[PDB]
């Protein structure tokens, strides 16, 4: 996958995905991307369903596809490890959920991004992560558990 | 000149709220351009015409 | 060599090449040299032969020298190919020749660079170059076939 | 040690060392530091010892101790040489110290920062660096020798 | 050695060790005592030197004896590792600084407390200690770098 990070006084604090024909940053960050090509993007502040504008011309669009419908709840791919739950997210353990890993992507087996976490820190034993995702018909919803401070 | 700036206020008002649910109309659906639109939020509510 | 590209919005759109003391960018494109030394000289307007000011600095300057006249038909290396003609270049087969080579110097056997391509994209059978050239006494010329598109 | 040293129009104008308590830089030479953690450091004028305000995180700082006053006559080890002297400074073959390389630290066998170089490029046969010095008790004091030349 | 950690809720959130004359025990942590003969100890707010009362009868008396001035700055007993310097604490390493493991003691070679920690949770790369030191003749100092969160 390819998926940019974003750069403020020399770490890095959260990370920039890109589906098809669009390119997402999560709010809660602030700083440039890597990208000089993503740089001369207008991205537009939105709702908590996080819009941003993808506007990168034609050589490099379709890096890879949002995942559809009728999801089921067994395995997913995780670039730290693997979550196993559709309605909620899996409770990773630990190492994973601590600070600046804002915006990374969550994969199905066929490489098809699901998910992009945005919070939840750590809740005990079990860490709910709240992410978005579409419920039922693509439209674009906002899950968060309780408690989910912004990671 | 109290009565034109009713009017002048009032209007700005509410096409203020009819650009905030303009920008809500399209926003649960542009982040998913794979997912299908309704005939009724496109024309009658909203703008938007059927593209790609 | 020495030939840094023009790159505008992380694009490489054109190439500037530095001739003795003073260095030669194409002004039909846009964009800024990546270089953070050369990127602190002005830039002054002239004709289609392309000026920009030589304020190099004392560590850098006589990297490649230009050929006077005298110049034979011969045979001269490309960074494509080769090019063998003197009152023009050759005319270089299809394929060769795409979007993005501007001034790209043409080199002789010794390194001497005798001229700079600019235009003549597509010129029926086979691409002529529109190139700025030194004349039979040292006076800078621009020779153009009819129909030669830009790059 | 990790001493980033100045850039000014790519070449090295000179070694800005950090010491633990005030990071050093000579205000005599000129350029801006490459690094991104130490390009946030406010830029505050001093007095006559060419100095620039220390204002280090405290986690990245004390990695390099400083040696204390009432110093031994015996070897120190300098970058491309070695001085042997208390009061004065030993002589250097010659040949080193030419132009904008100052401010690299004079070591002791043990370490720790003795002295930081300022002056003396060429002095006759027996050459004689003006540096900065602990002279009793630990009280900062330049010493230059006779015809001192900025370095 | 002799210490008791604090209970508050069934997990651990402090350790309060015992010195031969006088026990002590965090301020800015809360709980109960884990001895049965340690229930009858008066327990009394007091200044920044974490002051409390030790008065426990002699049947447990004399268990870890204090430590003089003139410490040296060489090795310390640590019980997670080891300390090397006097005037301030030595730069622990990652990992340990964690939460709720406040009061622990700082043993010599002579197995003699000279320290007893109470803060700096993390600082960035390195580490500080807020521990307590005797100065000069035996009297009671708290020491504390900048920005040390409680620990």
């Amino acid at each position: 996958d390819k998926t940019f990070p974003i750069m403020l006084n020399g770490q890095v604090n959260g990370y920039a995905c890109v589906v098809g024909g669009r390119v997402f940053k999560p709010l809660h960050v602030e700083g440039r991307i890597d990208n000089e090509q993503l740089a001369a993007i207008k991205l537009k502040k939105a709702s908590i369903y996080d819009l941003e504008y993808g506007d990168v011309p034609q050589c490099m669009k379709s890096d890879t596809l949002q995942y559809t419908s009728d999801k089921p709840p067994g395995f997913y791919n995780w670039h730290h490890g693997a979550v196993q739950y559709e309605n909620n997210r899996f409770t990773v353990p630990r190492g994973v959920g601590g600070k600046g890993d804002s915006g990374r992507p969550i994969l199905d087996n066929k490489g098809r991004v699901v998910a992009i976490v945005l919070g939840g820190v750590n809740e005990g034993s079990r860490t709910a992560l709240s992410v978005v995702t579409w419920n039922q018909k693509g439209v674009t919803v906002k899950d968060t558990p309780e408690g989910s401070e912004p990671w | 000149c109290t009565c034109v700036a009713i009017i002048m206020v009032s209007c700005v008002t509410s096409v203020w709220l009819l650009c905030r649910t303009r920008n809500l109309c399209i926003t649960p659906y542009k982040l998913a351009p794979n997912a299908q639109v309704p005939i009724l939020l496109a024309l009658l509510c909203c703008i938007k015409p059927t593209r790609a």
